[PDB]
């Protein structure tokens, strides 16, 4: 009926804007055709409050009951605006006409996951959306495209082992059954589908262990493509997990001992999410490239999400949701205006511009409330976002834990920095002259995110309440305006508006006149001596050679390496059993018959 | 309308108490190493001559609006932070907060810093952003040791649950938090031997290298903003000051001596002692100031 | 060759399902089966001729093949038939683009294989059509029965003749993502060789895994009634004599 | 032999071991090897044996 029309709309995008390549029309009602499933999704809000929305189609004679939860519609959600967000500045830099056959088979994996209430409709879409991420940046540096396609498909053929194990061990397959089932046996096999789930869900996430495919799959792509492959197609690691949540979680803590007030899984899950925080960040420092520096930025608030939805059975989920809302929502807009920064101009590394602020201040100025929307400052969703995170930590007494997410804003803080500085301020040099402003099509996607970020930051607000009741009863109080928590409280009415106050008060001592006379750039300090022209004076060399070499020892030890070794490994043993089995000599499969013929006598 | 006079009394006071402290730490370190050196109403003559120019600088768009954010939000920080009874708010004064919005002015002072456009500017950032990275591990496990011994968060209910029972730098398990913000609280500053935000000699002045008349002044009502604000926090969570206008008066002012308290050990450590490499500055608040705090967040758990 | 074979082989042992040390013989079967989705599908790695490339790749086919052909009596015999159906027509497809290149250009090296995105038409899209499903990854046949087979290997012989069969369609993974690659993205030669004979029926070929792709259960309601002649005996038996 | 099941309350079991035993044991583990691998390096006739 109106549920199963938004699952083939963006199939049907990918699938007609492949024929249309005749005008200049594959963008208009191919942009459209990922534009629907706000309209049908907004439709289809208030009858969530009704008793619930499902829809069977038995096909390949399965299930595939496609249900929408409290919770799913909430992802859906920032699936539609997130895949909205990249789609229409995904009308420009293409520079083909395959770009739209998988961008938007992309979203119809991510609207699938999101809606999927079975199992088959789960790894269907899951296996739909790999593929179209991978054969999307499966167009040049090929040996950066097969990491993530080989570490992917490991990750959701292990859901394959995992689910076929939970389907031999139960019998059934369905999805909102088998946690019935669960709670059957919550009053030595099961300590292996928690660990292979999570290595099916650390593949699409930026777990220490494995998160290799991120700075080469987030790296060099279409980057107006990448807006969702962060905001939408890491969010699907984030709902596998709370998907384990409400699969089972007290029959993970019997089988598996508490260690602290926490559950020891919750533990090790959130463990290795502030490990990830750690080293998303740091490797975000030493990284000189527009967008590597952007992909280990992008695992590094997956961590975030996975500290919260580790420990804590109440407020844990409910903060990380609100963090996960919050940083895909601005990431997206990240992706997006680097991407514009990387069209306008010409090549990538950060030894091609920097000063370029003034030339584009819609860019400036939409990605200012981005900067705002990260590390934490208090009009915007990034500062909401961290302090639930934080909220969540000291419930459930954890410190060791605290130290690293703690440390993880910090260094959240810092690469931004490193970015706002050699790309947006200093000199410019002399080939970006030839540059103009930002197009409309990425200004409209700059625009919508900011403003649904200025409507999240002020005030959590709308989709904490939103969270809050009807799943999970109620842990916050929260009202239009402020958030009432058990013992926080976060206000933001008047928390922004001391800010607008504050910067009034702030103007007034500074709008006074007495001679504001503008200055050029190139007559500077440079301790007292003339500067020309043809001084690199902006430093855009790394910027962090005593943190480099401050842990020179732990960055020795990388995973590249290692995981380059084991597949050298497996492929130098793929060269060793193509010549040890498969001989010239004839009467070596004469012995290998004699051989399983013996074994045919030892019964 | 009276919440707003409230705010601009408290704000006015920050300022003619805060430019009083900043020449407080003039005067010390000046009988530090035998001078007279400047009156005590020292600073506020800094900031009433940078106001008093006829050319300014003004290198960009940004290059205003970022040391304004950062005034804007180091009025923002002593906002929430109880000021004795008078408070213009005191249901959510929570410690992430004045955590986190002390160093939004170490963003605006160099986010602008970066706007004009040096490699002086551009190192000195670079030898600012290392100590805000370093500072947050044994700044956050203060902050834990604060929480998971009380539990509470509004700071309203942290002064109500001293000056019911106890101090706040006895039960050892929160001292060894506060030896932690005892060492965190010179790089919070910029006070002597973890400087390298200001670095006055060895680089040209690092952020604030060239700023001008008037941006210079907005970095002066900066500067003692965080001051007041950090040392208030200091003040408000490991001393609490808590408490008719006798009653009223008399409390802001042993308020203000555990000010000049914490202030007064900032200073004996902050003279005697030499700049720091920023490659040591990230090595230092890792070795010794983490493990204290950590003994620390597991003593109070 | 390969289905009447494992089709032969999967009917006389259903034929005697009773006896004792049976059960010891499917499983020798499940392990063999295993044992050859590995080896063949992973001696395709380092391979340089592109016929021997799909060579390997033919065999791994059917050893999942054979793998739910001897595991249990139904929800996956009747889905083992779901794969010989269905793996004809997609191998179908791969020898005849090799055999359109090793017809037309010269042989079957990757050096004189490589460069076809321009310089072919779109049997080279049929040959990226096909490599595509054969680790079945959008909605499309293979996908579907390899998971219909990975399911089948749950009840019993679990988690061990999975994760070998799972474990080659990692390897490949790689094997047809360096010869998609190197077909496509590496040309440099826009020779137009025109080969319109086969331009549509190979397309009208490749136009039928696209249709089964996204309409199963007009064909998966045919396996279940035609697992019927090997998931038992006493209807079989009953129905000749 | 004071307490055992009163310091096993409060301080809950990391596994099957309890864990202050398990700290006091995991102290007593890495005793043994320093205690080893300084006694190789050791050249002296008694500074050898106090390791």
């Amino acid at each position: 009926n109106e549920l199963p029309i938004i699952l083939l709309s963006p199939l049907i995008g990918g699938a007609l804007a492949w024929l249309i390549r005749v005008k200049g029309i594959r963008e208009a009602i191919g942009v459209v055709s990922s534009a629907i499933p706000l309209y049908f999704l907004i439709k289809l809000y208030p009858a969530l409050e009704g008793e619930p929305i499902r829809y069977s189609l038995n096909v390949g004679g399965f299930e595939l009951t496609l249900a929408l939860s409290h919770i799913s519609w909430i992802f859906a959600m920032i699936a539609a605006v997130v895949g909205l967000s990249a789609v229409l500045g995904l009308v420009s830099t293409a520079k083909d006409s395959n770009e739209w056959l998988f961008a938007l088979m992309s979203l119809a994996g991510a609207l699938g996951v999101f809606l999927a209430n079975d199992f088959v409709v789960f790894f269907l879409s899951w296996e739909i959306m790999t593929f179209a991420s991978f054969m999307m940046v499966f167009k040049y540096n090929r040996h950066a495209s097969l990491k993530y396609f080989v570490l992917s498909i490991a990750g959701a053929y292990a859901m394959l082992l995992a689910i076929g194990i939970i389907y031999a061990k139960t019998g059934s397959l369905s999805f909102p059954e088998i946690s019935a089932i669960f709670r059957q046996d919550a009053m030595t096999e099961t300590l292996l589908i928690y660990a292979l789930f999570l290595v099916a869900f650390g593949v699409k996430a930026g777990m220490f262990p494995l998160h290799v495919w991120a700075p080469d799959a987030y790296s060099e792509t279409n980057q107006s493509y990448t807006a969702m492959f962060s905001g939408v197609l890491s969010k699907t690691g984030v709902y596998g997990f709370f998907l384990l949540y409400l699969l089972m979680y007290g029959k993970l803590a019997i089988t598996l001992g508490n260690v602290r007030s926490a559950p020891t899984f919750g533990y090790i899950i959130a463990f290795l999410g502030g490990l990830t925080i750690m080293v998303g960040g740091i490797l975000a420092a030493l990284q000189e490239d527009i967008r590597k520096l952007f992909a280990y930025s992008s695992i590094s608030q997956i961590g975030y999400i996975l500290i919260g939805l580790g420990i804590g059975t109440p407020l844990g989920i409910a903060a990380a949701t609100y963090h996960a809302i919050s940083h895909a929502l601005f990431k997206g807009l990240f992706f997006l205006i680097v991407a514009t920064i990387i069209y306008r101009t010409g090549k990538t590394e950060f030894k091609d511009y920097g000063g370029l602020a003034e030339k584009m201040p819609i860019t400036f100025a939409m990605a200012f409330v981005a900067i705002l929307s990260l590390a934490g400052i208090p009009p915007m969703a990034g500062f909401a976002s961290k302090w639930l995170i934080f909220e969540a930590v000291i419930s459930r007494n954890l410190p060791i834990l605290g130290a690293m997410v703690f440390f993880g804003s910090a260094i959240g803080f810092v690469y931004l920095i490193r970015f706002t500085y050699a790309v947006w301020f200093g000199q410019r040099p002399s080939d970006l002259e030839d540059v103009k402003d930002a197009p409309l099509p990425l200004a409209i996607g700059m625009g919508i995110l900011a403003i649904l970020n200025v409507i999240f930051g002020v005030a959590p607000g709308l989709v904490a309440r939103e969270l809050n009741k009807l799943f999970s009863n109620p842990p916050i109080g929260g009202t239009i305006w402020e958030l009432d928590l058990g013992f926080g409280r976060y206000n933001g009415l008047l928390l922004s508006i001391w800010l607008v106050i504050g910067l009034i008060i702030a103007a007034i001592l500074y709008f006074m006149g007495a001679g504001v006379r503008k200055v050029p750039v190139t007559d500077t300090y440079q301790s007292g001596n003339p500067v020309t022209m043809e001084y690199n004076l902006t430093i855009r060399r790394n910027f962090f050679l005593p943190l480099k070499e401050a842990m020179a020892f732990w960055l020795k030890m990388s995973f590249d390496r290692l995981y380059h070794d084991i597949w050298k490994a497996i492929e130098e043993l793929a060269d060793l059993a193509r010549s040890y089995v498969y001989n010239g000599n004839i009467q070596a499969y004469a012995w290998y018959l004699a051989i399983i013929l013996l074994i045919l006598v030892a019964m | 309308i009276g919440v707003f006079l409230r705010a601009l009394l408290i704000i006015i006071y920050a300022t003619f108490v805060g430019f009083i402290f900043m020449g407080i730490i003039r005067k010390v370190t000046a009988r530090i190493h035998r001078r007279i050196g400047p009156p005590i109403y020292q600073p506020i003559i800094d900031t009433l001559k940078f106001f008093g120019k006829k050319e300014n600088i003004t290198h960009g768009l940004i290059y205003d609006f970022g040391i304004i954010y950062a005034v804007g939000a180091t009025i923002l920080a002593l906002m929430f932070i109880p000021l004795g009874p008078i408070s213009v708010l005191r249901a959510y004064g929570d410690l992430i907060l004045v955590t986190f919005l002390l160093e939004i002015p170490m963003l605006g002072i160099m986010f602008a810093a970066m706007s004009s456009g040096n490699p002086y500017a551009g190192i000195g950032a670079q030898r600012a952003l290392l100590t805000l990275l370093a500072i947050q591990v044994p700044l956050g496990l203060a902050i834990i040791a604060v929480a998971e011994y009380y539990g509470t968060f509004s700071t309203y209910e942290i002064v109500m649950a001293q000056q019911k029972m106890g101090w706040s730098i006895f039960h050892l398990p929160l001292l060894l938090a506060a030896i932690a913000y005892d060492i965190v609280l010179q790089a919070m500053f910029g006070k002597e031997p973890f400087d390298i935000m200001i670095a006055p000699g060895e680089i040209s002045l690092g952020p604030m290298v060239e700023f001008g008349g008037k941006h210079m002044g907005m970095l002066q009502i900066q500067h003692a903003m965080a001051l007041f604000a950090e040392t208030l926090f200091f003040s408000n969570i490991f001393l609490g000051g808590g408490v008719p206008l006798l009653n009223t008066l008399a409390s802001l002012a042993v308020l203000l001596v555990k000010q000049i308290a914490v202030l007064l050990i900032a200073i004996f450590v902050g003279a005697i002692f030499p700049r720091f490499t920023i490659d040591q500055a990230a090595k230092f608040y890792w070795k010794w100031p983490t493990i204290i705090a950590a003994i620390g967040a597991i003593m109070a758990s | 060759v390969v289905k009447a074979g494992l089709y032969a082989m999967a009917r006389i042992l259903y034929l005697f399902k009773d006896v004792s040390g049976w059960s010891s013989l499917t499983k020798l079967l499940i392990a063999m089966a295993t044992l050859t989705v590995v080896f063949a599908e992973l001696s395709a790695l380092r391979q340089k001729n592109v016929k021997r490339m799909i060579a390997y790749s033919s065999i791994g086919q059917v050893g999942l093949i054979a793998l739910a052909l001897s595991l249990g009596t139904q929800e996956g015999v009747s889905a083992g038939v779901f794969h010989m159906l269905n793996h004809a027509i997609v191998k179908t497809m791969m020898f005849m683009a090799i055999g359109y290149v090793g017809i037309t250009l010269g042989g079957t090296m990757i050096e004189n294989f490589e460069g076809l995105g321009k310089r072919m038409p779109l049997t080279s899209l049929s040959l990226t059509i096909g490599g595509i499903a054969t680790v079945g990854v959008p909605l499309f046949n293979v996908f579907w029965s390899k998971l219909r087979i990975i399911l089948a290997a749950a009840h019993e012989g679990n988690l061990w003749p999975v994760a070998l069969v799972l474990f080659a369609s990692v390897v490949e993974a790689v094997y047809y993502f360096r010869l998609i690659h190197t077909m496509w993205f590496k040309g440099k030669s826009g020779e137009r060789i025109p080969e319109g004979a086969i331009a549509i029926v190979l397309l009208l070929l490749a136009m039928l895994i696209i249709v089964i792709g996204v309409y199963p259960t007009p064909f998966w309601n045919l396996v279940t009634k035609a697992g019927s002649d090997i998931v038992e005996v006493s209807k079989y038996v009953a129905n000749v004599l």
